[PDB]
């Protein structure tokens, strides 16, 4: 059993989605060094199941300015899924910061 | 050039990414503990105070301070914080802040 912050981790992206900052936290969680994450956009790891409800979620932000996304899977970095819920919320457009809380363990 | 903190409600810094090195010349360490009002320049310490005091009452929304930070070398940078509140809905802890810091132009 693990207690709130050891779930959450923050994270910071571009507007195209790319990752710009990730929380060491990330680590035990979900496998992911950080820095191998920057660079590279959200949608290279959501769940194919869930890709057009992220799509949708990211209009959404772009159109309100901050938004919950509701569950969803992230790809783990030795395969298998993670469940997060997130926070997102635009920085005026500068950058998304977001604050994520696992659900889940990988599986 | 910009950094990510987590700050207790009360303004001190529970957590600070180290991109703050080459935005304001300190380690993390030498920020973490103390309170983001003992950088700021005395005539905007007020506005930061209350700045925190009412970003806990926008219900999570953003808001935006721009003050001057002194930074290692004792010199006074203008920042521009952007800062909101999360709270995990599946708890009833204690919210925290979440702040981006950019060093920006007065101009
Ligand atoms: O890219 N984002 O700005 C972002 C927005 C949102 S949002 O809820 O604001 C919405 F745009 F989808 C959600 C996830 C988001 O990114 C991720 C952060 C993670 F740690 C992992 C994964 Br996979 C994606």
């Amino acid at each position: 059993f693990k207690g709130l912050d050891s779930k959450t981790f923050l994270s910071e992206h571009s507007m195209d989605m790319k990752f710009t900052y990730c929380d060491d936290r990330i680590t035990e969680l979900i496998g992911y060094h950080p820095e191998e994450l920057l660079g590279r956009s959200a949608y290279e790891f959501y769940h194919a199941l869930d890709s057009e409800n992220m799509t949708k979620s990211h209009q959404n932000l772009c159109t309100k300015g901050q938004v919950v996304s509701g569950q969803y899977r992230m790809l783990a970095k030795h395969g298998g899924y993670v469940w997060l819920e997130t926070q997102g919320t635009v920085i005026y457009p500068q950058c998304i910061m977001c604050v994520n809380y696992v659900l889940s363990e990988i599986e | 050039t910009r950094f990510i903190s987590r700050h207790n409600i009360e303004g001190i810094f529970t957590f600070v990414d180290h991109r703050c090195v080459a935005t304001v010349g300190y380690q993390p360490q030498e920020l973490l503990g103390k309170n983001i009002v003992e950088f700021c320049h005395p005539e905007d310490q007020q506005l930061l105070r209350d700045s925190f005091q009412q970003v806990v009452k926008l219900k999570g929304q953003v808001l935006s301070v721009m003050f001057r930070f002194r930074s290692k070398n004792q010199e006074w940078l203008w920042m521009r914080t952007s800062s909101f509140t999360f709270q995990n809905p599946y708890s009833d802890e204690i919210e925290y802040i979440i702040c981006t810091n950019t060093n920006v132009k007065n101009s």
